[PDB]
């Protein structure tokens, strides 16, 4: 098998059959299946359930209020501020197409927290490919 | 088979 | 087994060639699974399967695709989501999708296809990822 921390990215079947005790974080190129839930902002924070796969798994993932906020481009509190004035609020929805677009179109490496107890991982951040990764592969193939 | 983005989108299966 | 109104293939999607698909996938439709008898291991499922391709042509809700294996086939596009638009001639993008045929040229039911073409890296990868998921798999 394959060492977790194996650059550019690992698998989730290999971290499963690692069968983790504790909380894990793993970085994986995955894509987004389809959303689970409706974004929220209970808590004064954003989040969004989803399934993910890397093509080796399927997992559940909520996003962290990080990504959110800079896909939308607004905070809770900004957002709730912009409901106070029509052309503030407007780029508030134009925000949430973006989003919603970002989301159907996302394919990326996302370093990912998976709590093995839940069966829920947390995605803590997005990354795109680069050549770097690429050499990695590369090198990781003996090729 | 049906997966949800701004919508439901339903696939033949 | 979820939100009801998202129901999903049953294993995941395979990230695969068209060659691959073309030679060693068995079975026939709802019962399809990759053959690894080559290095002495056993079938892979083939419900759903991740592939990538350029776009050679682009009708309705068909189109051709080609990875540097060769050219696939999908249907069914006017329903999945649509992002960056991308069924134009020359695109590179992703596909998930549902195995109809293997041979003798692969046809997907589409799930899904996203714009990949924004950043000349994934389609660099692209055989590579291919390969070392392969591998990682026991
Ligand atoms: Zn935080
Ligand atoms: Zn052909």
């Amino acid at each position: 098998a394959m060492d977790l921390y194996s650059p550019p990215f690992v698998y989730l079947s290999v971290l499963m059959a690692s069968k983790p005790k504790e909380v894990t974080t793993v970085k994986v190129k995955a894509f987004i299946v389809t959303l689970t839930g409706n974004l929220s902002s209970s808590g004064g924070i954003w989040s969004i359930t989803a399934k993910v796969s890397d093509g080796t798994a399927y997992l559940d993932v909520d996003f962290v209020d990080e990504i959110l906020t800079s896909l939308i481009g607004f905070s809770v509190p900004e957002m709730k501020q912009s409901k106070k004035d029509p052309l503030q609020y407007q780029k508030f929805l134009e925000g949430l197409q973006k989003c919603q677009r970002d989301l159907i179109d996302l394919c990326c490496l996302m370093t990912i927290s998976f709590n093995p107890s839940l069966s829920k991982a947390m995605v803590l951040a997005l990354q795109d490919v680069n050549m770097e990764h690429l050499e990695n592969l590369k090198k990781r193939l003996n090729k | 088979y049906s997966i949800l983005f701004d919508k439901y989108y339903s696939i033949p299966c | 087994g979820g939100p009801a109104g998202v129901r999903l293939p049953r294993s995941p999607p395979l990230k695969v060639l068209a060659e691959q698909l073309r030679r060693d996938a068995e079975g026939g439709p709802g019962a399809w699974r990759l053959s690894r008898a080559a290095a002495g291991r056993g079938p892979l499922d083939l419900a759903a399967v991740w592939m990538q391709g350029r776009v050679v042509m682009a009708d309705r809700g068909e189109a051709r695709l080609r990875d540097p294996s060769g050219d696939f086939s999908v249907r069914g596009l006017e329903r999945v989501p649509r992002g960056r638009p991308c069924l134009v001639p020359g695109k590179y993008v992703m596909v998930m999708g549902v195995v109809q045929a293997c041979s003798p040229e692969p046809c997907l039911q589409a799930v899904k296809m996203t714009d990949l073409s924004d950043n000349p890296i994934h389609e660099s990868m692209w055989e590579l990822e291919v390969e070392d998921l392969h591998r990682n798999i026991p």
